[PDB]
């Protein structure tokens, strides 16, 4: 097998990469110049901080843990990168019986990440970052198979190879149009770079999964936050946009399936350099209490559509 | 006639009495005492010092 090995390398250098971006387009954003002075346009600070980051940080936390804390950034790039394999671009790696399952289990599984960080120090500090990183998810992954059960419904299977040929003609944002809204929203219940986010930025808490985490473990987080940020960005490429298929010329496939992606990875920093944090409380008041009625009546809604005219596959 | 020396005997402990425990109360007439005693549950922080982005 050699396409797994070409699926992490070049794809940890487009979590490296990111960094640019992360503080190119916010920094024009908020009008600062961001890469300038390490590469002809910064483009050798990326590389540079996997030099910084590794070989010369050393820290281990002090009261600790036994064998978790370590054990956690194994578990935040070992079940994050592990995604990438049911995607089903032109073509996938090993093609599930069933594909978005796969893709629903394993980013509640990348939760655990943030979620043993909290047992990372034994003191008390550490895990109120982490006991809010909890409630800022775990409401969330309700709406986040509904939300795909409407659209799955009106559209194949869950096989992912079957959501490529269904939009020939037109894109699935136009008739799920309130759905397509909602994954800008729901998109964001892992802890990302975000306005929504989670428990992981500075601003008013201690950062979670990083104050007990060193440089080396909490550079490895990075690796894995960052990269669940490219994922959704992909995966809403394929719920909603489409375009073209084309089997015979996998060329005319992968520039124009790139660029659907990339207008939506800037769109996740756009969000996070505009808006404030929504606080713990109220964000679950934002679904729950006003989302979660909405969703579940467009559920309703996507139930009756095939049966009222022929939807079927 | 019984008297109220008889009726002590049949007051709520244990019926039969003795044995190796008698550490059990009679019940109280409408539930316990609130067991509001025991455990502030009072998390005390150090948020300011420096540097809490803040």
């Amino acid at each position: 097998m050699i396409n797994i090995l070409m699926l992490i390398i070049p794809i940890l250098l487009a979590v490296a990469f990111l960094t640019l971006v992360e503080r190119k387009v916010l920094g024009y954003m908020q009008l600062r110049k961001g890469p300038n002075v390490v590469g002809p346009y910064g483009l050798l600070q990326p590389i540079a901080d996997a030099i910084k980051l590794f070989i010369k940080e050393p820290l281990r936390p002090a009261t600790s843990s036994a064998s978790m804390f370590i054990l956690a950034p194994i578990m935040a790039l070992g079940l994050a990168l592990t995604m990438w394999i049911p995607l089903p671009m032109p073509y996938p790696l090993i093609n599930m019986n069933l594909g978005v399952l796969f893709m629903l289990a394993m980013s509640s599984l990348a939760v655990y990440s943030i979620l043993w960080s909290g047992w990372a120090s034994n003191s008390k500090y550490a895990l109120i970052g982490a006991l809010r990183a909890v409630a800022q998810t775990i409401s969330y992954e309700v709406t986040l198979a509904i939300i795909l059960l409407s659209v799955l419904l009106m559209s194949g299977s869950f096989t992912l190879s079957t959501l490529i040929t269904t939009q020939e003609q037109m894109w699935l944002i136009l008739p799920a149009w309130p759905l397509a809204m909602m994954w800008f929203i729901s998109t964001l219940a892992e802890t990302n770079r975000a306005p929504f986010d989670l428990t992981e930025g500075e601003s008013e808490l201690v950062s979670g999964f990083n104050v007990e985490y060193a440089a080396g473990p909490f550079a490895l987080f990075f690796m894995a936050e960052y990269a669940n940020i490219i994922m959704m960005n992909i995966f809403t490429a394929i719920l909603f946009l489409g375009t073209s298929h084309n089997p015979h010329m996998p060329e005319l496939y992968t520039i124009n399936f790139t660029i659907k992606s990339l207008l939506l990875t800037m769109s996740f920093l756009w969000i996070r350099a505009s808006y404030p944090r929504f606080r713990y409380d109220q964000l679950m008041h934002l679904l729950w209490k006003n989302f979660l009625p909405l969703t579940l009546a467009l559920c309703m809604w996507h139930v009756s559509l095939p049966i009222l005219t022929s939807g079927i596959p | 006639q019984p008297d109220v020396e008889w009726a002590e005997q049949y007051g709520g402990a244990v019926m039969y009495p003795t044995k190796e425990t008698a550490h059990w109360k009679p019940p109280p007439w409408n539930d316990v005492d609130p067991p509001k005693d025991t455990l502030v549950s009072n998390l005390t922080l150090n948020f300011g010092p420096q540097h809490p982005a803040a």
